[PDB]
RNA sequence: UUUGAUUUGGUGAGAGG
DNA sequence: CCCTGTCTGGCGTCCTCTCACCTATGATCATGACGGT
DNA sequence: ACCGTCATGATCATATTATTACGCCAGACAGGG
């Protein structure tokens, strides 16, 4: 509504604000009052399909495992190595960021002097050990799980883990809801992944690759930034390059698919006659 | 059964199977005397919807009605559902040894420890108070001591707070979504009839003070006894299980 | 899905007290079905011990025992 | 000037605004609705007579007889509604009906009956409405309530977005009747337009255009325009209006007069229109290829063969052009069919259409109506007329067919209630003006679209539904019988009658039990607009809008008070000055603004004439003219709030309080409130108890007058004058003689209401307020009700109130409260419940009721007389015995001979077994009053004549004591008469006094007065006379009771439940709270004067729970007791009128321009004295609701007191002695005790009952049950690893049978162990599955 | 060849959390 | 024959508390009150 | 005051019709390019 309450509730409300008000909080009441209907049947459906699985064994004896990374959207990095995998055991060996060491073994539980271990070596992503990747029969043994979770060992042989993990994602159902360019943040190193490129006329590395995706990776190691630059955009930059902090480093029009080439030559109309296949618009306020 | 008063309220599956009877004894009757084909399919076919309504009523075309519009339960209907067999008697039950009423504060309270009502816990425990006043030889007989607590004489007292002593409770707030909302307290004996609540744990249960309810559970045998102490005690749970974060912060 | 998931199981009690009983039931009677127990809720309906807490040595000494 | 009674203590008043139009009587809803409903109503219409007059004169199958209706008559109940509620009878009143038979002859049914017959009949019982709006159905005092509907008439809704996945939206059409067959027309996302009927199949909508007897031709020519193609010697010209061709590209070179005008390629500008029409362009050229889509309107035949052409609606072709061509035809008619414009939806529904003519159409639609049977013409031709065509079944009310020319831009709305060709066709044509771009779509939550049904529109529904019923019994009675022998009561019968209308206001969705704990929850359940029941939404499916506040709520349905939980939204409230029109809209009161001043007018707009019209708000400045003093006033158009000019607005409101309801315009500082606080706290002071003593609100609205006397619970005076007798029990006003009939002298007397139980086991009581000698005006109160003073509305007390953290005690919502509470009797609340004993009709005979009881001794039968009943006054405890009685024996040893009963004993040795009816415990009381009813012919025991005995005796002198103050009156006013006129100073007392009339006077006024005094007192005489006998016959005879009892006896206990811990207590802004620890007087913060503050709030419930209002109210009230206590020390000191005077006028001036303006010069030394007397426990103070008292008057008010500024006294504290740093709020906050109690909650089970069928315990508290361990707390165990705790907690605690029985049996000897088994309720689902044709088994 | 106290069902409406 | 509207079934939160309200009938032997002798 | 006639209450099988106004969301089915 253009018109806002400018009074507080310090000053009276008059009668028009008041009733604008009341809009703005009976919808949250009929919001709560139906909400918890859907927070509740999915609690239940939740610990329906769980209702099996138990902690079974002590190792299923297998090298597979997620791959840990922090997440970053593409702001700031939103939630650190740390909140991931924190007890969780680790699948392979965890090579220290130098060269090849063997910083912590490979069936080790990272708890909260391991995480500082790993903070302090600025460890890229750990490759550990998920429940999905459990090789156990009817169940998922001791180590694929992870740390106990209200205790600070390892899950027992037996604790009941698919209920209390629905009980966890159906819990917090009441709180939730129900009803141009890159500009760079920070100030480090360029890196790109799934590239491939091509140096226009003018200098400014254009994409031949729609997925390419844009890491800005610190001076230590781990990856700061990331972003998903399109099919032929202008990058300002190159790769392992240094920037400034601020400095804008690509850039395209979305509304103008390019159609941009690798080589140089010139050009024919290939199965484009002007009748049938092309049209003849001649622009009105321009003339070209 | 009869309710209060003269007639029986009769279920919905007498109703079901006294319908399916009459039209069987109508069709053995018919088949004895030979009547024509269209009368004996209609009543083969009444017998054919009748069974079907006997099963699972309302599957078929409209379903049967006694009183008034409202269709009669069948079998299937005592099954299925909300209130079938499975989500009302048998994964979820009704309770002896069991209690409920207001909560209050009380921050006296150790966290391993709630406060509990004298006249529910006479109540709830009932056979622990019969068993000690057997032991003692104060009485004789079972009547002799439930005379003696129907009139709360003043020895019984001593025997109650020497039933409580390390006996675990249950205590349960209505709307139960994590394990959290299960805790195990030792009870403190309260002159009132409100459950005195240790204040930190409220932030476990969603619990505010703004006209809560508990119900209270007695673990009767041995192991749930140990059960309660050494694994839903309240002590126990200062860490949320769906993360590292402690649940007895101090709200 | 997990309500496709939890009616599509090998154990015919834990998909009856769930959502709809009917399919379930036909499905498991003409397929002559049985439910070697297994798991929780089989054993929260026929009232015996969760083979996952305290009961998982009672079913380990079941198990070993067969 | 003020009333006597507002002499007493008069409110100080702050508010600002001037008010115009006062508070109208709260509970007009329910008695004008009832009142419009039963009412000899001619003119037809509306009422009972409607229902009359549309279903009779049942007329016979051709039997030429004919049941008419002459007129109707309600007679007087034989109960009044206290015989009423102590019996249990229902208060009704007979509906007696003059029915008329005619039977005509034969070959005239235009010619003479040969035998009339009129006469009185009976049929069923409708129950009447009390005066305060309430119906009384079995001794149970019920309301029903208003339902909010759709509005009929025609309805255009859009289906958006959400079909086809495509984004094309629909719109369909639902014409809503008020009674009969539904009609949606609608769309496809082929484009085509189709009709349903009762959302059953569905079929193309122009099948029922030719059910109308339409043919095609004509249909094309209603639904599209015509273009004219001339064959004038070239190329097939055409005539052109340009206007069709704006924004479409021809396919050539259109040139006319040898000027080119639109070029191949292009479109027609606008600018070529003009050029087109401006040059008057009437012929152009076509191609061959223009002609090649266009769609034919007409059939056009060949002369020579008589064949056709080419059919009506079809695409022409060159062969088509070239047959049509040759044949003699220059003029061809086609249809425009336009993109944007118009599309051919007739024309693709016409083509979808395999009928071709009336017949045809008449058949389909028999045959979509009952499927798979012959239609013949005559039952098509009976069926689509009683469709929509007939009087019988379809009928718009006067609502409907204003609903449906309105929203059709008619002129009329007068109409019939059936429909017709044009109205069909016109829905039609707005849906196609709605489906090309043009016009706008109705939303649903409007409230121009929500009709309000009440009690006389429902019962007048449900009654007209039992006479369609009786109408059907008369059809079949009335030619299948002799004539003439019989009478119109042998054919009509009064059980579907009153079946039907017993049913509505006997059960129903709508018919709800009244919530009567206070005099609020009365004038506010009275009060409400419910959206569910019949004919209505649902709670668990629907849904998301009908929850949510619309713009045109304001000032009709109050906004913030609605209950929380799972219906918000559907559960509204009706606002304070909000009516209801004629026709059953909402209406509310504006102030008619012409161009400059605000005229004093008032004037109701409805929810449609709001919108077109400008309307200010109600709180804008204005100079003692009208003239708005800015020049930009916050005002609202058409839904939307803006700022306008100073003299283009049209209406201003009332007054600052109609948003709100009456629920929430008794909250002080309402603006100052987040709205869910003031939801939480309306809903909370509606569920409020009464309290032993209720004081009054130091700070109120002003709004508690309307309230506590326009709802029913004090003894307003109907005629003022001097009170003679004031007592406990009864009031005697003797009448003024300016107020007061020539005949029937007069004097009036209040039979007060003494203490009886409500429906929430409150105690509603009634006490006397006046002295003896007072003058009462017309319109005052003489008695006080529950929770009122004064005339006031006192729901709570008030009580000294700091804000403080105090040690824990009140963590969350907490409450803590001193000793000094309790101790003064102030929350004690007064409760009393209903026991009830029935003596039933068993086998081995019937029971006894008599005190010669076995199994009992001394101790039990100490407080039973000798006739089994306690008495009147005994202080039991709980489980004594109240009622003895015993038959209970059942079989525990057969019979040894048989049914040997004369040998030992008289009748029988007590059976085999016998154990006294005793009862239960949990609560204590006093026996106030005890109930015997007997069926009639059983034998009366001794206490049965007692208390006929007694009643007898008191209905004798209740009504000699009539007979004696009514005569005292009448010889008052012959002494009055005979001052003047031939007066007897000495000789007027000598005589006898009944022989006053014999004196000295002629032929006057007077000697005709004193005939018609002795025509009034042998009236007087043999009424008495007649009244006495009959009162005699209602208090011996017996009652008609259930089918098989003796006797009833229902004896009434009355606990007194004071405070204790765990009770809920609540201010009235949603400050909550569970009250935790009852603290003696010492530990209470104490401020540098003494006294101890009473409760210890917590602050902390504030800034996140903004109710910031709660805090002004303390501050407030605050001063209020500075004031008081300023009083009392004037006063204490035994200080003369004078001093008094000053302060008190000084405290009533003190603001800015309000509405007060009191003077005390006017009140005369002795009433200053007395309303200082009312004022010494503090001044009370009105605050309106949004043109409250704001801070610089609260400040100044507290300094008028010598209180501090800041409303923050300094406490010091009671356990260490030592003062509180950062100096505390403290003041008074009116706080009230809800019924929530905690010995109402509190339960608890070892081993109780078991249930049958499943063996698990029983539920519920009254049924001594067990809680349910519910389905989640099983998750939860599963979660930890207790294993054993969850298989005793479902297996030996509940259900398995020899499991606990081996369980007690182990608890009593000291062995904790379970033996497990099996839950019997497994094998109670292995039955239920096995009772199938499924064979489940238990395998190994 | 003689020991026993035992059982209160659907439907719909409303409130608390 | 592979998309496709269209129709039919199947979900929709736990715990608790208070109150009221509960199918019609169509046919006949035998008991029960009323009037004549 | 006794005998006969009208009236009125027990027990007992007989077996189903004249409203509409949720919102997805899978799952199966006749239609047609
Ligand atoms: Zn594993």
């Amino acid at each position: 509504i253009e018109t806002p309450i400018t009074a507080n509730f310090r000053e009276g409300l008059n009668v028009l604000q008041y009733f604008i008000s009341t809009h703005g909080a009976r919808k949250g009441l009929a919001d709560t009052a139906l909400k918890t209907a859907n927070s509740g049947y999915l609690t239940r459906r939740l610990v329906d399909v769980a209702q099996d699985l138990v902690v079974t064994e002590d190792d299923c004896g297998t090298h597979e495992g997620i791959m840990m990374t922090p997440v970053i959207e593409g702001g700031d990095v939103k939630e650190p190595l740390r909140d991931r995998v924190l007890g969780r055991v680790t699948a392979e060996d965890v090579l220290k960021p130098g060269t090849a060491d063997i910083l912590v073994p490979r069936n080790t539980l990272l708890h909260e002097q391991w995480c500082d271990l790993l903070e302090e070596n600025s460890v890229d992503a750990v490759k550990v050990r998920s429940v999905v990747s459990c090789d156990t029969d009817f169940g998922v043994c001791a180590h694929c799980y992870g740390r106990d979770l209200a205790r600070g060992h390892i899950i027992n042989k037996g604790e009941a883990i698919g209920v209390i993990a629905a009980q966890s994602i159906g819990e917090p159902g009441t709180q939730l809801t129900m009803r141009s360019s890159i500009q760079v943040k920070n100030k480090g190193s360029i890196k790109l992944s799934n590239v491939k490129s091509v140096v226009n006329s003018s200098g400014k590395l254009v994409i031949t690759s729609r997925n390419t995706e844009l890491k800005l990776i610190d001076e230590f190691g781990r990856t700061k930034e990331s972003y998903k630059v399109p099919y032929g955009a202008v990058l300002a930059k190159g790769d392992g390059e240094q920037v400034a902090g601020g400095e804008t480093v690509a850039n395209w029009d979305p509304h103008t698919m390019p159609v941009i080439t690798e080589v140089s030559g010139f050009v024919r109309f290939t199965d484009m006659i002007d009748g049938q296949t092309i049209t003849r618009q001649t622009d009105e306020l321009t003339g070209l | 059964v009869p309710l209060d008063g003269g007639r029986f309220a009769t279920s919905d599956l007498n109703d079901l199977y006294r319908r399916v009877i009459n039209r069987n004894n109508r069709l053995k009757r018919l088949l004895d005397l030979a009547a024509p084909d269209i009368i004996v399919r209609n009543e083969k076919r009444m017998l054919q919807e009748a069974v079907d309504a006997l099963l699972d009523n309302g599957r078929r075309g409209r379903a049967i009605t006694g009183s008034n519009k409202r269709p009669l339960k069948s079998l299937a209907d005592m099954i299925k559902g909300k209130q079938g067999r499975f989500r009302q008697n048998l994964l979820g039950k009704r309770v002896d040894y069991s209690g409920r009423s207001v909560i209050t504060v009380g921050p006296y309270l150790r966290l391993h420890q709630c406060g509990l009502p004298k006249k529910m816990a006479l109540e709830l425990f009932k056979p622990f108070i019969y068993g000690k006043l057997e032991l003692r030889g104060l009485a004789t007989t079972i009547k002799a001591a439930k005379k003696m607590v129907e009139r709360e004489e003043a020895v019984v007292w001593d025997i109650l707070d020497e039933v409580i002593r390390e006996h675990p409770v249950l205590l349960n707030r209505a709307p139960t979504l994590h394990r959290l909302g299960i805790q195990a307290f030792e009870p403190v004996l309260i002159e009132g009839k409100a459950i005195q609540l240790h204040p930190l744990v409220c932030a476990a249960y969603n619990a505010d003070f703004d006209g809560d309810q508990m119900a209270v559970h007695v673990p009767l045998t041995l192991e749930a006894q140990l059960e309660a102490r050494a694994l839903m005690m309240s002590t126990n749970n200062i860490l949320s299980p769906a993360n590292g974060e402690p649940i007895i912060v101090p709200s | 899905g997990i309500t496709k998931a939890s009616l599509a199981t090998e154990s015919f009690i834990s998909a009856a007290s769930f959502q709809e009983t009917t399919r379930v039931l036909t499905e498991a009677a003409v397929a002559g079905k049985r439910d070697e127990l297994r798991g929780l809720k089989e054993n929260v309906i026929v009232g015996r011990l969760i083979p996952a807490g305290t009961g998982y040595a009672y079913h380990q000494d079941r198990m070993r025992r067969r | 000037v003020y009333s006597y009674t507002e002499k007493k203590r008069i409110r100080k008043d702050f508010g600002k605004r001037p008010q115009v139009l006062d508070v109208p009587y709260l509970l007009s809803i329910q008695l004008d609705s009832f009142q419009k409903f039963i009412e000899q109503d001619p003119e037809g219409q509306y009422g009972l007579e409607a229902a009359f007059r549309s279903v009779f004169p049942i007329q016979s199958y051709s039997g030429n007889s004919e049941l008419q209706y002459v007129s109707y008559r309600l007679g007087e109940p034989v109960f009044d509604v206290q015989e009423c509620q102590i019996r249990g009878v229902t208060y009704s009143a007979p509906l007696r009906v003059k029915l008329r038979l005619v039977i005509y002859e034969r070959e005239a049914p235009e010619g003479t009956v040969k035998d009339i017959k009129e006469q009185e009949v009976y049929m069923g019982e409708i129950p009447l409405m009390t005066d305060n709006g309430t119906f009384v159905i079995n001794g149970t005092e019920r309301v029903i309530v208003s339902q909010l509907h759709r509005s009929p008439g025609v309805f255009f809704d859009s289906d958006k977005g959400k079909t086809h996945s495509s984004g094309k939206v629909l719109y369909n059409a639902r014409i809503i009747p008020y009674r009969g067959s539904w009609l949606d027309f609608e769309f496809d996302p082929k484009d085509n337009l189709f009709v349903r009927i009762d959302r059953r199949r569905k079929l193309p909508a122009t099948i029922i255009l030719r059910a109308l007897n339409y043919t095609t031709e004509q249909i094309l020519d209603l639904f599209f325009e015509k273009v004219i193609f001339e064959i004038r010697d070239n190329k097939l010209q055409m005539e052109l209006v340009p206007e069709r061709l704006r924004g479409e590209t021809a396919s050539f070179d259109i040139e006319a007069n040898g000027k080119v005008y639109v070029e191949k390629g292009r479109r027609i500008t606008a600018r070529h229109i003009r050029q087109l029409e401006k040059d008057d362009v009437k012929l152009i050229e076509v191609p061959v290829e223009y002609i090649a889509g266009k769609v034919v309107a007409k059939d056009y035949i060949d002369e020579s063969t008589g064949e056709l052409i080419c059919a009506a609606n079809m695409e022409l072709s060159l062969d088509l052009l070239a047959k049509l061509s040759q044949s003699g035809h220059k003029r061809i008619e086609t249809l425009f069919t336009n993109d944007l414009d118009h599309g051919p939806y007739i024309s693709e529904t016409l083509r979808v259409d395999p009928t071709n003519d009336r017949l045809s159409a008449l058949v389909e639609i028999y045959r979509m109506m009952r499927p798979g049977e012959p239609p013949t013409r005559e039952a098509a031709e009976s069926l689509f007329e009683n469709l929509f065509f007939s009087e019988d079944r379809y009928d718009l009310s006067a609502v409907g067919r204003m609903k449906f020319n309105r929203s059709l831009l008619r002129e009329e709305i007068e109409g019939s209630g059936i429909l017709s060709k044009d109205d069909i066709i016109d829905v039609m044509k707005k849906l196609i003006d709605i489906r090309n771009g043009k016009g706008e779509v109705d939303d649903i939550d409007h409230l121009g679209n929500r009709r309000i049904r009440s009690v006389g529109e429902m019962a007048e529904n449900q009654f007209r539904v039992g006479l369609v019923r009786v109408e059907r019994a008369v059809k079949e009675r009335l030619s299948l019988g002799d004539l003439d022998t019989l009478m119109p009561q042998d054919m009509i019968n009064a059980k579907p009658i009153s079946a039907a209308v017993k049913e509505f206001f006997g059960s129903s969705q709508l018919s709800q039990f009244m919530d009567q704990n206070n005099p609020l929850s009365e004038i506010t359940h009275k009060r409400r607009i419910s959206a569910l029941g019949p004919g209505g939404l649902t709670r668990e499916r629907a849904g998301f809008e009908v929850r949510d506040v619309h713009p045109t709520h304001y000032g009709r349905v109050c906004p913030i008070e609605t209950p929380e939980g799972p219906n918000i939204g559907l559960i509204n409230s009706l606002s304070v000055y909000a009516q209801t029109n004629e026709y059953g809209f909402l209406e509310t009161p504006y102030r008619k603004v012409t161009d400059g001043v605000v005229t004093d007018e008032i004037h109701y707009l409805s929810a449609i004439e709001e919108g077109n019209y400008v309307i200010a708000q109600a709180n804008s400045n204005l100079d003692e003219e009208g003239h708005f003093v800015e020049d930009l006033v916050t005002c609202r158009s058409k839904g939307e709030s803006s700022l306008f000019s100073r003299d283009q607005v049209d209406y201003m409101d009332v007054s600052t309080q109609q948003v709100v309801s009456v629920g929430a315009s008794l909250i002080p500082f309402l603006e100052h409130d987040d709205a869910n606080r003031a939801l939480m706290g309306a809903n909370m002071q509606r569920q409020a108890v009464p309290t032993l003593r209720a004081d009054k609100p130091l700070v109120g609205t002003g709004m508690e007058r309307a309230v506590a006397v326009d709802s029913g619970v004090t003894a307003v005076a109907k005629r003022g004058g001097v009170v003679q007798y004031v007592d406990a029990s009864r009031i005697v006003i003797k009448v003024n003689e300016d107020e007061m009939y020539p005949g029937e002298a007069g004097i009036d007397i209040y039979n007060l209401t003494k203490y009886t139980r409500s429906n929430q086991n409150t105690c509603i009581n009634q006490m006397p307020c006046v002295s003896l000698g007072e003058p009462v005006e017309r319109g005052d109160v003489l008695a006080d009700g529950p929770s009122t003073d004064l005339g006031e509305l006192a729901l709570g007390q008030n009580m000294r109130v700091a804000f403080m953290p105090w040690n824990g005690y009140n963590f969350e919502d907490s409450i803590l409260v001193s000793e000094r509470v309790v101790q003064e009797d102030r929350f004690t609340t007064i409760h009393i419940q209903e026991l009830a004993c029935v003596s039933r009709d068993t086998k081995l005979g019937p029971e006894e009721i008599t005190a010669d009881i076995p199994n009992v001794g001394e101790a039990a039968l100490s407080k039973l007389d000798e006739s089994g009943i306690v008495y009147i006054g005994a202080e039991v405890t709980g489980g004594d015995i109240l009622v003895g009685k015993v038959t209970p024996k059942g079989e525990t040893q057969l019979t040894p001979e048989e049914k040997l009963l004369r040998a030992i004993f008289g009748e029988k040795a007590s059976d085999v077994k016998d154990s006294s009816l005793r009862v239960p415990n949990g609560v204590s009381g006093t026996v106030i009053d005890v109930q015997v009813f007997t069926r009639d012919g059983v034998e009366k025991d001794k206490r049965a004549l007692e208390i006929e005995e007694m009643q007898l005796k008191q209905a004798k002198k209740d009504l000699s004591e009539e007979l004696q103050i009514l005569e005292a009156g009448l010889f008052s006013r012959i002494r009055a008469v005979l001052v003047a006129g031939g007066v007897e100073a000495e000789k007027l007392d000598k005589l006898p006094r009944d022989r006053w009339l014999e004196l000295g006077l002629t032929d006057e006024e007077k000697q005709n007065q004193l005939e018609q005094l002795a025509e009034q007192y042998d009236e007087l005489k043999h009424e008495f006379e007649k009244k006495l006998e009959a009162k005699r016959r209602k208090i011996t005879q017996g009652d008609d009771l259930a089918p098989g009892v003796l006797k009833i006896v229902k004896v009434y206990l009355a606990v007194k439940r004071r405070i204790q811990p765990g009770d809920k207590m609540a201010g009235r802004h949603g400050n909550k709270g569970v009250i935790s620890k009852i603290n003696p007087i010492e530990d209470m913060p104490y401020d540098e004067n003494g006294t101890p503050v009473d409760i210890v709030l917590n602050p902390l419930g504030v800034p996140s729970r903004m109710n910031i209002g709660q805090i002004l109210e303390t501050h407030l009230g605050m001063a209020a007791k500075g004031i008081g206590d300023k009083i009392n020390a004037m006063l204490k000191q035994q200080q003369e009128v004078a001093k008094l005077r000053e302060f008190i006028q000084r405290a009533y001036d003190l603001g800015a321009d309000v509405r007060q303006k009191v003077d005390l010069s006017t009140f005369s030394d002795e009433e200053v004295m007395r309303l200082a007397e009312n004022l010494r426990k503090g001044m009370p103070i009105a605050t309106p609701v949004f043109d409250g008292a704001k801070e610089a008057e609260i400040k100044e008010l507290l300094k008028l007191g010598d209180l501090p500024t800041s409303g923050q006294i300094r406490l010091y504290d009671g356990r260490t002695g030592e003062q509180f740093e950062r100096p505390v709020t403290v003041g008074y906050m009116y706080m009230l005790k809800l019924n929530h109690l905690v010995d109402d909650k509190m339960h608890a089970r070892s081993t109780g009952s078991y249930s049958l069928v499943t063996q698990q315990p029983l539920g519920g508290k009254a049924q001594f049950g067990g809680q349910r361990f519910g389905e989640m707390e099983v998750w939860a165990l599963e979660a930890y690893g207790a294993a054993y705790t969850l298989q005793e907690m479902l297996t030996v605690k509940s259900d398995d049978v020899n499991g606990r029985t081996k369980m007690y049996k182990n608890i009593v000897d000291g062995n904790h162990q379970m033996e497990p088994g099996m839950p019997e309720s497994f094998n109670v689902l292995l039955k239920e599955i096995r009772s199938l044709g499924i064979n489940i088994e238990l395998e190994d």
